[PDB]
């Protein structure tokens, strides 16, 4: 079907879109960790931001969350991943998962 | 917090790794501080503070995705109950040989199966691979 | 109408789990028992 | 016979029965592979913690999942029809023996040349003599001759038996009114034991085929002792 | 009756694909490997001249009025038996 | 899935008794019935 | 149409898709089919109709 | 004969609370004691009998 | 500090799979080949190596000298 | 809070082990059961005619 | 009220509760007979008597198993509880034959009881071959008891099918095609396709039994010029068909299973699953005289029944791979329903291959009536139709019952069984090669030590079996009632609650056709 960047730039798109409702944030994301894949930075920048537009900070840690989820043993994704998105992190104020203590079993 | 049985045809809490975003708030009724902390979370959240974003989140889920997929001590319960009654069978055996069995034919003997062996050994029983063949009928003894 | 909900929807009670211990006892129990006795009974003919 | 903890077929006494023994190890090689791939590919599909639950498309998987398993089959099929039709082939027997079936003993008849034949009823227990096998030996063995092709013919008169022999890859149902067929050929002298091998009543276990396997020479004086 | 399977919830298209390619395209198929395997070609018989075979009332309207229309050479024998 | 706690819980001492019961239910009255099989043949 | 305030609702996202999509319809705004998002509303009544 | 049916159904719908095979009045609930009586003590009977079968008799 | 590098992040399970079909592969002809040697092999050998000199009259005359026949003392 | 796993499940699987191997040792070795272990390298034969 | 609602139902799921009560209660009966059978062989010599009781019991312990416990359990108890479900239908179509179904059984099975009872008892294989089976070889009522102990059982099990297959073609949502309908419904509709055809047959061969047995008729009979042979023909034109109406429900319950606890919301290869069952629905119609390699049968038949037998492993293969792939990438939930059902998938695989293994007739020529026959069925039943029963019992007992089981229990169960059910029949693979014989009370010496082996297995599947009541006691007796059920939105058969209210879907589902 289609390359990885236009499959990339479709869901960046999908969050991107000003008025997304809740209901889809939650499509999105549900749909998302289907895939084969851990999302590209800049899908999950487009979900944070959504999360923000949506008022819904919670949301946002529970994402970062499952970007560390979906990268299974490959322990080296989700830190380059946090990595690439400390700028949003910082801009919105987006706490990560560790930072408040919800990596704790 | 506390779900109902007449619920059940409305959309529900879960956690699950695969389903990051439930269908509902996992705490749907909020105080008066708490409402005050969702007006709060309107502004940036850098004005938050730690123990505001994790009571945001608390209200949002029920439990972490670390906590939801811990593991746990469950095998050592199960491996162990399942040698206790595989053990436990082992009592029915040793009654059942105690009180129902009684003596095997007289063929078991040591002196019968001796014998019983040598004659298999004279018809050349399984020659090829099976039973004579592994006799030395030249030096007369199990081949080593 | 009928009593719906569970413990209701079977033909046995469970309304008190020790008479619902001796009611699955016989129950099984006799599943169980039957063929030895069939057994028994064969033998004691010839 | 049998011998204790044995795990396989019989020793082959007959070129037909070591035919069957080379086509099982093939068979079971395959066996063996096919259920060690799944129990593996079990284990593979349980052991990550990676995911994709999103639909998953069919159609070029199951073309591999169909010819693979087609073409296994095959492989199977061919030496196993031809064993089948080489157990069929002609081959002029040199002797008939007949051999009835009853609740709970085997008879054997011999009639080419004159008229022999006689019962052949399991040793009890409690009379065997040393050495002898519990279930399995008998008081008149069907001595035939070694190194010989044998038509044996098989039926009943009363219920459902078997004729077998395991270590010559016999085994010939016992139907009365029917008289059915098979071709034995002893490579070995020695002695070649079978079992009842249809349900037949109260002794059904308890009524064995034990072959005496020797030199023509000696069947025939054996035959002429026995009229 | 006397098969099995067990559709007929609604026949349409979709249901006579599914037979073309599910049964009946794979009947042909092992069918088609049954023939290929039992081919070769048997050995031929002995000719005896019978009076009700190899007929000849009046010749054949083509080639030399003694050959049928198929003639193989390897199978049919002529009415004086195989050719060279 | 999830439920609720149990309206009567049944705590490790009633699990023994409930276990030890079944069990014997099925024990009992098939060995009664195997320790006499002499007595049933012998007969 | 319901003649209570809820229904069943079964949604085949595409067409030919073997797997049916199942979820409770409550009177409403109109909730959205969870695989596909299509909407739907209940319309409830009396059996008078 | 003239069609009655009207009236049947007018019996048969009648809002009594009676299960269908006694909605027909008396007659139904005799019909129905005569069969049920016939099949429990029939199989009653039936118990004797392999009772009865189930032990030699010389 | 250094930055972390970009690892592969798309298609991890269907890389799983595919690695180790292919193993499993190797290792089913791995099997095949022990399996002809020490048992298919093995028995063609030991039942060729049996009747290559096979003298049926000298094992008969052994089984007679025994005692194990009706019909031959 | 520690579950019946954590709190007991050492024990569970040390004891249940341990009950089990002895259990079936003695089984297989004490009471009398004819196992019918091959001859080879085991029996010596002797003269039975 | 209780007599009006259990003794004249016309509800789906109580009479799906009758036969799952049914069923258990046989399950019971034959679990003894089979621990009879393993006594008597547990060590050399006789333990009860000759072959004639060895035999009524072993011949009960298959009837028992067969018709009393799994088709019960999975047709009548599943198929009831959940094909109308599946589908948003308000019942079966026909709701008050379907309850003359169910109580057929429990006459079936007092006969078939009082044919052990009367006399010396069926001593003849749940085959029933004459002229073992006839009026001389076993004169008396017994054979005439388990006769019409299996006319009833036919009776009951050819309405169901009727049942079942009206229903599941007049009674679906009618924008859902027969390609909608979830798989566990497929495999019902199969079985009941195979039931309606196969059970005449067996009916008609065993009525001719009995008329030989008592009208002086001579169908089996040479003296009339009859043939025993006939009798094996019809009772096995019945009997592979069976095996596979044993099965279907099974893998019907197993895709589900797997689909489920693989967090999936639908099973990979749907057409596929769906073309391998009606394969095999087909296939088992053809392949009969696999049961009769060493009656007297001409080398090209052998060549024929050969060849179509194993081509049923190609969809039966397909099936096997597509709960592989739909294992693959699953969110796996290590329930104790998944256990069962991974247990399934091996051991059913290795039950398949060893029948392929005896699909091959000059190899069936030695291993025909022998322990390794005994071997593959009991693989593809004690660890296929049973495995894909205490699969379905376990995910489904919340659904019935509206409360949980210990699933800490359940995997000690689940253990325990899967030791004892391995130990039980895998040696019985060596007894079988090296000739050991069926239908035996007493063996030669050298099988002591896998027999031995063999017996110690059935003891640790009792065990299991008891600690299975156990569990279903402590159930009932904690009341843990359920609240949420995950992928309500594909399993269709939890969206009204646990239990669901003994009327469902009184008002339709809505589906749109577009
Ligand atoms: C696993 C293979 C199964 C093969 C099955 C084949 C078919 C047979 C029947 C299929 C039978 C399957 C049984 C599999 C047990 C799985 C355990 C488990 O992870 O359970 C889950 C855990 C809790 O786990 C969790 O909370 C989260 C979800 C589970 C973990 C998922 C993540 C896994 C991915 C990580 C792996 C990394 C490796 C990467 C590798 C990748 C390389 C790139 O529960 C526990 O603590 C306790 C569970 C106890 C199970 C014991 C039953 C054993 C029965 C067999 C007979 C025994 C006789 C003993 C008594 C004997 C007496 C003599
Ligand atoms: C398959 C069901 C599960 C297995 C259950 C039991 C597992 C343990 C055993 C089993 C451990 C797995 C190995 C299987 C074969 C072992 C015996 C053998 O040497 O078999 C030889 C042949 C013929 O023999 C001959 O002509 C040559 C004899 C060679 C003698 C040399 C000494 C060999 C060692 C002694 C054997 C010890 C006896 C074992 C006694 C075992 C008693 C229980 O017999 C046969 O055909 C038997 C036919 C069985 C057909 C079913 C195949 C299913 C296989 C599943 C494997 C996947 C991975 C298992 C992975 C297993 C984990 C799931
Ligand atoms: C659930 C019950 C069940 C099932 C499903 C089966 C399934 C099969 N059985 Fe059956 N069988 C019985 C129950 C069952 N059987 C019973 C009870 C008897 C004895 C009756 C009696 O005498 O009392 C019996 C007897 C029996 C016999 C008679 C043996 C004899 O008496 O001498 C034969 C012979 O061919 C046979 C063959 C098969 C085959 C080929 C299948 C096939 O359907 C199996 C196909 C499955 C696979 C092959 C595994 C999965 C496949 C893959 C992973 C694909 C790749 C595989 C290959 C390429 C080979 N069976
Ligand atoms: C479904 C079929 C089925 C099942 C499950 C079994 C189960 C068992 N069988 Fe089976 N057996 C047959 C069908 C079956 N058998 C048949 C057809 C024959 C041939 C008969 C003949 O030759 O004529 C036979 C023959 C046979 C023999 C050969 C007898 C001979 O040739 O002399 C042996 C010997 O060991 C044997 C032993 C066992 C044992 C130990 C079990 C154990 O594995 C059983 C252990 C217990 C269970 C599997 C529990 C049972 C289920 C429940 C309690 C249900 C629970 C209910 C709910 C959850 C709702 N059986
Ligand atoms: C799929 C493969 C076959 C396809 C069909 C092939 C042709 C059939 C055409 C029509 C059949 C009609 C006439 C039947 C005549 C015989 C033809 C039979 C088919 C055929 O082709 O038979 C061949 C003989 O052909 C011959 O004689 C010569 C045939 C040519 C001359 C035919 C002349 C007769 C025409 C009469 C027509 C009457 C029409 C009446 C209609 C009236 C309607 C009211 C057989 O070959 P062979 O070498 O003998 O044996 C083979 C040995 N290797
Ligand atoms: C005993 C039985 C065994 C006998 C032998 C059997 C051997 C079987 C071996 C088969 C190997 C097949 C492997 C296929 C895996 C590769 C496909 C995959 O896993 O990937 C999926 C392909 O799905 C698509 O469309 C296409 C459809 C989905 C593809 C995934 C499903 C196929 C999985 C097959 C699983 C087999 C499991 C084992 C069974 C034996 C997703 O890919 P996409 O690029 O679209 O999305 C990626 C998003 N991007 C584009 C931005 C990166
Ligand atoms: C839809 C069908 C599509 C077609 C598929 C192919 C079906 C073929 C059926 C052919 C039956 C007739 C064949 C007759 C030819 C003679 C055969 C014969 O006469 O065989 C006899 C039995 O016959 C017999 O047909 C017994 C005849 C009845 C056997 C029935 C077997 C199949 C039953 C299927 C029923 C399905 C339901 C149909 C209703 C809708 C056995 O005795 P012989 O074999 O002689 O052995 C003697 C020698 O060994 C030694 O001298
Ligand atoms: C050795 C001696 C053994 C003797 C065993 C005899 C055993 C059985 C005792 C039988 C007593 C029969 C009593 C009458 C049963 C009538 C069933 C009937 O007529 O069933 C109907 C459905 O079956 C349908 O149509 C189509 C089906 C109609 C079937 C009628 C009954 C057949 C009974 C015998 C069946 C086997 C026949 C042979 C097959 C080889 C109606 O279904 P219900 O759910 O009722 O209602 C639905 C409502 O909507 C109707 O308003
Ligand atoms: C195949 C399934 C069977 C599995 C094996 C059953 C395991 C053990 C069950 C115990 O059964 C009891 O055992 C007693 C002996 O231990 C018997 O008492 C008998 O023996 C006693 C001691 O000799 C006497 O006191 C009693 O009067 C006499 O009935 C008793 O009747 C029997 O119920
Ligand atoms: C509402 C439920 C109905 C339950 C009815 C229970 C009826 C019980 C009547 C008892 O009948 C017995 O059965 C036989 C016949 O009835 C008689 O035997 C005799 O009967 C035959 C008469 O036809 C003869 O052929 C035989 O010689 C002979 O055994 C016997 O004397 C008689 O006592
Ligand atoms: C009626 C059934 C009776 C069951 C009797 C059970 C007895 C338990 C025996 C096992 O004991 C275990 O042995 C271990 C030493 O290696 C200890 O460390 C362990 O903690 C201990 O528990
Ligand atoms: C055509 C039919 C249904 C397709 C659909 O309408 O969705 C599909 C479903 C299952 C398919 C079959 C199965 O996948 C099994 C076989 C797979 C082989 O690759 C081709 C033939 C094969 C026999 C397939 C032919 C055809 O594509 C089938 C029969
Ligand atoms: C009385 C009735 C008229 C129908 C109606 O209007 O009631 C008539 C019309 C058709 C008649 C039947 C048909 O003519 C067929 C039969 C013919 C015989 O000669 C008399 C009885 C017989 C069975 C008739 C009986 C009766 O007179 C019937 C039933
Ligand atoms: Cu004769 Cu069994
Ligand atoms: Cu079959
Ligand atoms: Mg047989
Ligand atoms: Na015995
Ligand atoms: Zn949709």
């Amino acid at each position: 079907h289609e390359t990885d960047e236009e499959f990339d730039a479709r869901w960046v798109t999908y969050f991107n879109k000003p008025d997304i409702d809740a209901w889809e944030l939650r499509k999105g994301m549900n749909t998302l960790v289907g895939y084969d894949l851990v999302p590209e930075p800049k899908i999950i920048d487009a979900a944070l931001r959504a999360c923000r537009r949506l008022n819904d900070f919670a949301s946002a840690v529970r994402i970062l969350e499952v970007v560390k989820d979906k990268a299974g043993p490959h322990k080296e994704i989700y830190p380059y991943v946090i990595q690439e998105l400390r700028p949003t992190l910082n801009e919105l104020g987006i706490s990560t998962p560790e930072e408040l203590g919800l990596d704790k079993v | 917090s506390v779900v109902k049985s007449e619920d059940y045809a409305l959309p529900s809490y879960v956690d699950r790794r695969d389903y990051p975003l439930p269908d509902v708030a996992h705490v749907k009724n909020l105080s008066a501080s708490q409402k005050a902390l969702k007006e709060k979370e309107k502004a940036s959240w850098s004005s938050l503070s730690i123990d505001e974003k994790v009571e945001l989140y608390r209200l949002k889920f029920k439990e972490s995705f670390a906590e939801m997929n811990r593991s746990t001590n469950e095998w050592k319960t199960v491996v162990g109950a399942a040698m206790f009654f595989i053990g436990f069978t082992a009592l029915l055996l040793i009654w059942e040989k105690h009180y129902v069995y009684g003596p095997i034919p007289h063929t078991f003997e040591e002196e019968w199966v001796a014998k019983q062996t040598k004659r298999m050994l004279d018809m050349k029983v399984a020659p090829i691979q099976g039973f004579s063949a592994k006799w030395d009928y030249d030096k007369n003894e199990w081949k080593k | 109408h009928y009593e719906e909900g569970p413990g209701k929807n079977i033909p046995f009670s469970v309304e008190n789990k020790w008479r619902l211990l001796a009611m699955m006892t016989l129950f099984f129990g006799s599943g169980f028992a039957a063929p030895f006795f069939i057994v028994r009974h064969q033998l004691l003919k010839k | 016979m049998a011998y204790p903890m044995q795990l396989g077929f019989q020793d082959a006494t007959s070129p037909i029965m070591e035919e069957l023994l080379h086509f099982h190890d093939h068979t079971l090689m395959i066996v063996f592979l096919i259920s060690s791939l799944v129990l593996y590919i079990i284990s593979l599909m349980l052991t990550t913690k990676l995911t994709h639950t999103s639909t998953m498309d069919a159609q070029e998987v199951e073309t591999i999942w169909t010819i693979l398993p087609a073409i296994i089959l095959i492989l199977i099929a061919l030496p196993s029809l031809r064993i089948l039709y080489m157990m069929d082939e002609i081959n002029n027997p040199s002797l008939t023996v007949k051999t009835m079936g009853h609740q709970w003993y085997w008879s054997y008849e011999y009639t080419d040349y004159e008229d022999l034949s006689f019962d052949s009823y399991m040793i009890p227990t409690s009379e065997l003599k040393p050495g002898e096998l519990r279930l399995l030996e008998v008081d008149n063995r069907v001595v035939l001759p070694m190194e010989m092709t044998i038509r044996m013919l098989v039926s009943s008169e009363d219920v459902l038996h078997s004729w077998a022999v395991p270590s010559l890859g016999l085994k010939t149902d016992a139907i009365p009114g029917r008289l059915n067929q098979t071709t034995l050929m002893s490579s070995r002298p020695g002695l070649y034991y079978g079992q009842c091998s249809e349900i037949c009543g109260s002794n059904h276990s308890f009524m064995p085929i034990v072959l005496e396997l020797v030199p023509l020479k000696y069947f025939e004086k054996w035959s002429a002792s026995m009229l | 009756a006397s098969a099995a399977k067990g559709d007929h919830g609604g026949t349409g298209a979709r249901t006579w694909r599914f037979l073309t390619f599910g049964l009946a395209l794979p009947s042909v198929a092992l069918c088609t490997l049954n023939s290929w395997l039992h081919s070769g070609h048997r050995e031929r018989p002995a000719f005896i001249p019978y009076h009700h075979l190899r007929i000849r009332t009046k010749p054949f309207s083509w080639g030399d009025g003694n050959h049928t229309f198929f003639h193989n050479p390897r199978v049919n024998p002529l009415p004086t038996g195989y050719e060279k | 899935i999830t439920a609720k706690p149990a309206k009567t819980p049944t705590s490790p001492k009633e699990q023994a008794i409930g276990l030890s019961v079944t069990f014997l239910s099925f024990l009992l009255p098939a060995g009664w019935v195997l320790y006499h099989l002499d007595n049933y043949k012998k007969s | 149409p319901s003649i209570t305030n809820k229904r069943i609702v079964g949604c085949i996202c595409e067409e030919d898709n073997s797997t049916v999509i199942w979820f409770w319809l409550h009177k409403g705004e109109a909730q959205r089919c969870p695989s596909c998002g299509t909407h739907y509303k209940l319309v409830p009544h009396q059996l008078a109709h | 004969f003239e069609n009655r049916v009207a009236e049947k159904q007018k019996l048969f719908q009648e809002d009594n609370g009676l299960p269908v095979h006694l909605k027909g009045g008396a007659t139904d609930n005799i019909l129905y004691r005569v069969t049920m009586t016939l099949c429990l003590g029939g199989t009653l009977y039936s118990l004797y009998c392999l009772g009865w079968a189930s032990f030699p008799h010389k | 500090s250094t930055a972390l590098a970009k690892p592969q992040m798309r298609g991890l399970l269907a890389r799983r799979l595919r690695f180790h079909i292919v193993g499993a592969f190797m290792v089913s002809l791995g099997f095949a080949t022990f399996y002809k040697f020490a048992v298919a092999e093995k028995r063609k050998k030991a039942y060729a190596d049996f009747y290559r000199n096979y003298d049926s009259m000298k094992d008969f005359e052994e089984m007679r000298k025994a005692g194990i026949f009706q019909s031959a003392k | 809070a520690p579950d019946f796993h954590d709190k007991y499940g050492n024990a569970v699987l040390a004891s249940g082990a341990t009950f089990c191997v002895a259990v079936w040792v003695y089984m297989a070795t004490q009471i009398g059961i004819e196992w019918n272990p091959s001859p080879v390298g085991r029996v010596t034969p002797k003269e039975w005619r | 009220m209780f007599i009006n609602r259990w003794l004249f139902s016309t509800n789906h799921k109580d009479i799906g509760t009758l036969y799952l009560l049914f069923g258990a209660w046989a399950g019971m009966v034959g679990t003894a007979l089979s621990l009879l059978i393993r006594a008597e062989l547990g060590q050399p010599g006789t333990l009860l008597g000759d072959d004639q009781i060895y035999n009524v019991v072993v011949t009960a312990h298959a009837f028992v198993m067969i018709f009393f416990m799994v088709m019960p359990i999975m047709i009548g108890g599943f198929g009831n509880w959940l094909v109308p479900l599946m589908i948003g239908a308000p019942d079966m179509a026909f709701p008050r034959m379907n309850n003359m179904s169910f109580w057929l059984l429990p006459p079936s099975f007092l006969l078939l009881l009082a044919s052990s009872m009367v006399e010396a008892g069926a001593g003849t294989g749940w085959t029933v071959y004459p002229p073992l089976a006839g009026n001389l070889a076993h004169a008396g009522a017994s054979v005439d008891l388990t006769i019409f102990s299996l006319h009833l059982a036919g009776v009951s099990s050819i309405l169901g099918a009727i049942n079942f297959i009206t229903t599941i073609i007049n009674m679906k949502p009618p924008a859902m095609s027969q390609y909608q309908t979830p798989l566990f419904v497929w495999s019902v509709m199969i079985t009941a396709v195979l039931l309606l055809l196969s059970l005449p047959v067996l009916a008609a061969g065993i009525t001719m039994l009995l008329t030989d047995r008592n009208l002086n008729t001579t169908f089996f009979d040479p003296a009339g010029g009859g043939d025993p042979i006939l009798y094996q023909h019809l009772f096995w034109f019945f009997g592979h068909p069976e095996v596979y109406i044993l099965i279907l429900p099974g893998f019907g319950m197993i895709s589900h299973i797997v689909t489920y606890y693989s967090g999936k919301k639908e099973p990979f290869g749907y057409m596929g699953m769906v073309w391998a069952m009606m394969s095999i629905g087909f296939l088992g119609f053809i392949v009969w005289a696999h049961h009769m390699f060493t009656v007297g049968m001409d080398v090209d038949t052998r060549a024929y029944f050969t060849s179509a037998t194993m081509i049923i492993a190609i969809p039966t293969g397909v099936k096997v791979f597509s709960w592989l792939a739909t294992l693959h990438g699953g969110n796996i939930k290590w329930s104790p329903a998944m256990m069962w059902a991974l247990g399934f998938i091996f051991l059913f695989t290795v039950g398949g291959l060893t029948g392929i293994v005896l699909a091959n007739s000059s190899l069936d020529i030695v291993l025909h009536d022998t322990y390794y026959v005994v071997a593959h069925f009991h693989y593809v039943l004690s660890m296929g139709a049973v495995f894909a029963i205490m699969g379905g019992f376990v995910h489904w007992f919340p659904l019935f019952s509206g409360y949980t089981l210990n699933d800490t229990w359940a995997k000690i169960h689940f253990a325990i069984m899967f030791v004892g059910v391995n130990m039980t029949f895998f040696p019985q693979h060596f007894l079988g090669l090296s000739g050991m014989p069926r239908r035996y009370s007493d063996y030669p010496d050298a099988y002591t030590m896998w027999n031995t082996i063999s017996s110690m297995g059935s003891f640790i599947s009792l065990t299991a079996v008891m600690l299975m009541v156990f569990i279903i006691w402590e159930a009932f007796a904690s009341k843990r009632e359920v609240l949420t059920v995950d992928l309500t939105t594909t399993n269709l058969e939890w969206l009204n609650g646990c239990p669901p209210p003994y009327h469902t879907f009184e008002e339709p589902t809505y589906v749109n056709l577009k």
